[PDB]
């Protein structure tokens, strides 16, 4: 199904076609509400002057059973401001991009990291970034770091000499926990 | 990056009429707007954070409205004690975090003539090697007013430099004063200073002369 | 309650270093944003810096990119700004306001206590004693009614003055103006008193002029000429 | 505002392990790969190994195993490396990078020189080629002085304290059968200035702590 | 792994002239290579990080080009800081390599050399070892033949050579020829000469001396 259709290599950077290093990221967390971790792309994508400066934001997890939530604006969302607006992955609650070599490279987020709680609805909505709200929750206990991406590039929206920018998300996650008490 | 314009510069409303203040977003902004006040001897306060919530301990007079853009700023009742300075502020592109032009606020009390007084350099200041020539506008109300120097009915540019007080805290009038910076050179040059004053309380143009040469 | 109080500035050579530093009283400061804000004379509020997650991320504005850098102290719970090499061009008073955590959203209580501020004044090292010259009023004959008269000041540095009338006498119908910065780098001002014109040629106005900074004091006399 | 700083070069003898100290500083540490190059004088690049910080699983050319070591430490971002086994030809300038995101390797360090001869720690020999010594002249005369017997590479020559700088050629050393290095330096003077100048050359030999000064007078 | 066939060599050029250099690969790769300056003394410097596009503070003047099997790197003008040794890196795959490097001669001018020979000194006589310097001041092109005879019979196997870098003051560059044998047989013989051949010499110049 749409969860898992990795078949595809997809060779990109992080800063994909923009010229800009990671020296001048504007790298900012998501936001921390009673154990959620969002950083919402909603304004920070439009075009623009003085760009299109990379915005990445950074959710570092060190908590279990964590909630982890990511909004890109969909196509016409306000006049002229969001069109041409890709995203990366395709399937982008499940699959992610992880980074072998010096590339960024699609895989299964549940390979990675065993016991991911993925919701197929998301307010009565599919889960993907063709409704532009991913959601999806961390499982309490997790054995080695993993680091997984997602893209949401504004490079071709423009307007004039207005230009998008684009925007990152890295997930970064440290081991925590022993064990479930439960059952197998 | 996106600019954040405060039109109309500055507002002449009396006590008790409802204050509105309207902000543009340029492009666009998500509901990040903040409105603060502040005044020449403090720093500013936040009165409506987001697009229309009240701020703790805020009075109630204060209301925000506005839907990702065109932000208006209603004060129900502006009491003499919230004629102020108010910023706006946005939150949705950033950085940089842009700030707001200002916009002020006076009391608009009855039409008032200024009265004009013209005063001269004196003789230390004249041996210091500077001559200056100050002119003095007092209790006038509204605060605009033209300010011309000649000499010798000669005209005079790129040398005054003039100041307003505050509003007044007894009659809610101002005061403006203009100085003419010269050197003692080009000062015993000619004989005639004078002065020219247009305002709205004048029904014609006021005129001060003063001689020394 | 809650107070932030910065300290640094005073002369600032143009062409060098300074540091500012915020000190919170009140407040722990933790798992909250802090901003750096300017506001130069005659000018609007403008952003310069801001920190997030105690030290891990940091930003900085356009024109201050690289040039200037932030930090905060957890453990002495103190904000500090750095401003490397040499900015000159940066004539402001800085303010320091307490905000949410920085991220993509940034909505909040943004500012909600706020710094009394600082005045970094970039220029150069112009300290001075005032001079006051009178400024004769109009004495006449027949009905004058009222006459102006006043002092005038110049070629003092830094702020503030006090101007005052005959030991702090007379406070009726006083006007002190703002002053201005003049292209020398001094600062300069005047203050006018309206008096009946029948009391110039007998009654005596007393002009003292104190500047803080360097505590001069300087008492003179104005007459019709 | 990105640097990468190195240790500086250092002598191993045949069989012993040489480490080699990598610093990033600025940008992050932890979420990008930190590569490794080598370059044996006069020939190409040769790449050796990477590694990605958060991670200790590092991977190395499929053509040197073992020996080759690249470990990271987040605490302190650094990122040493440890070659064990050494053996000739590995004396070779070592360098350091890192990639900035555009999957190309963006930033290179300082660099590291390694050396892996056999030799051990001397005292260069300088003797005197002096000029041409005949009554021709024409204010056209070479001069200079002999360097050989000392090992490790560098030594530095400079005559009259550093004057007279105009034709003046210091060549790169050379390596005897013997296992010691050895070079030569000249300058260019008027012939008729012999006998109105005094020309000294400085040696100096850090390795071995060794300075000699030398005057150059026709024969 | 992916090898890096770049050529040519080395290209002598002057100021203002048109250089273009080139790295082809094994198999077809699309995209993913970059181009590095590197002076003698210099950190390998990052120009070129894509197929075409520049590192911010690289001058415009580098344009790069090519994909697939060929890859052409284009430097419309040569500028005083443009000389230097470039190499070209491919990373499609984590073997990364490096090609063999091209060179960027200064000038070209024919300048035959000035040939200087050198006895040795008494102090070093007194070391059990005779050397004896050939000198080759300031030459144009570097391929320049040295010789040594002793006693009008030739030596071979116990001479060394090293060369310095082209120097654009004058197109100037040395080559120092050294002759090793021990201080006993520096008596065993009387005449000692060196023999240069040069692309600007039209007969090759001999310097010699009577010492022994």
């Amino acid at each position: 199904d749409e969860l898992d259709k990795i078949d595809l290599s997809y060779e990109t950077t992080e800063s994909g076609d923009t010229a800009v290093s990671e020296d001048s990221y504007d790298k900012y967390a998501s936001n921390n509400t009673n154990k959620e971790y969002v950083c919402d792309f909603t304004d920070q994508l439009k075009p623009t002057e003085s760009g299109p400066k990379v915005k990445k934001c950074e959710v570092k997890v060190n908590e279990p059973l964590i909630k982890v939530k990511i909004i890109c604006p969909l196509k016409g969302s306000v006049e002229k401001l969001y069109d041409n607006i890709e995203y990366v992955p395709k399937k982008s609650p499940y699959v992610v991009l992880t980074k072998e070599e010096t590339k960024l490279k699609e895989k299964l987020l549940s390979k990675l990291i065993y016991g991911l709680l993925i919701s197929p609805t998301v307010n009565e909505k599919e889960n993907n970034f063709k409704e532009g709200v991913i959601e999806f929750t961390l499982p309490p206990v997790v054995h080695k770091a993993t680091v997984f991406y997602f893209i949401c590039d504004n490079s071709k929206t423009e307007d004039d000499n207005k230009k998008g920018n684009r925007g990152i998300v890295e997930v970064y996650v440290e081991p925590y926990g022993n064990k479930i008490n439960g059952c197998a | 990056e996106i600019v954040l314009t405060q039109s109309p510069v500055t507002l002449s409303l009396s006590p008790g009429e409802r204050a509105t203040l309207s902000c543009r977003a340029s492009l666009s902004i998500s509901s990040s707007l903040a409105w603060y006040q502040q005044k020449p001897g403090q720093a500013p306060r936040l009165l409506i954070y987001d697009a229309s919530n009240r701020a703790t301990g805020i009075p109630a007079r204060f209301s925000g409205s506005g839907s990702g853009t065109d932000f208006t700023l209603t004060i129900s009742s502006l009491e003499p004690e919230d004629f102020a300075v108010y910023y706006c502020q946005q939150r949705s592109i950033w950085p940089p975090i842009t700030f707001g032009q200002g916009t002020r606020l006076e009391i608009k009390r009855t039409v008032a003539a200024p009265s004009v007084f013209i005063f001269p350099p004196s003789d230390e200041q004249l041996k210091s090697g500077t001559a200056s020539v100050v002119c003095l506008l007092n209790n006038f109300y509204p605060r605009e007013a033209k300010v011309q120097w000649k000499v010798d009915n000669a005209l005079q540019s790129g040398n005054s430099q003039e100041s307003v007080t505050e509003q007044d805290s007894k009659d809610s009038t101002y005061s403006l004063s203009s100085t003419l910076t010269l050197s003692k050179a080009d000062y015993e040059k000619h004989k005639v200073y004078a002065c020219e004053v247009t305002h709205q309380g004048l029904s014609s143009p006021v005129t001060k002369s003063f001689n020394r040469g | 309650e809650v107070q932030l109080v910065e300290n640094g500035g005073g002369l600032v050579k143009p062409g060098g270093s300074l540091r500012l530093s915020c000190a919170a009283s009140g407040f722990t400061i933790s798992s909250y944003g802090m901003n750096w804000v300017r506001q130069a004379p005659g000018k609007g509020l403008e952003w310069v810096s801001s920190i997030s997650s105690g030290s891990t991320y940091k930003y900085y504005s356009d024109s201050v990119k690289g040039r200037f850098t932030i930090s905060r102290d957890n453990a002495k719970n103190s904000l500090y700004l750095q401003m490397n090499t040499l900015r000159a061009e940066d004539t402001a008073v800085y303010y320091c306001a307490r905000a949410p955590e920085p991220g993509l959203t940034w909505f909040g209580e943004w500012g909600d206590y706020w710094g009394q501020g600082t005045l970094v004044t970039v220029s150069s090292a112009s300290t001075k004693g005032p001079s006051v010259f009178p400024l004769a009023p109009s004495s006449k004959s027949t009905s004058g009614g009222t006459a102006a008269l006043g002092c005038l000041v110049k070629d003092y540095f830094p702020e503030p003055v006090t101007v005052s009338w005959n030991s702090g006498a007379l406070t009726s119908g006083v006007h002190t103006f703002p002053a201005v910065l003049q292209s020398s780098g001094l600062y300069s001002l005047s203050s006018v008193v309206t008096v009946p014109s029948s009391s110039l040629g007998t009654q005596t106005y007393i002009c003292n002029v104190n500047h803080k900074p360097s505590n001069t004091k300087v008492d003179k006399k104005v007459e019709p000429k």
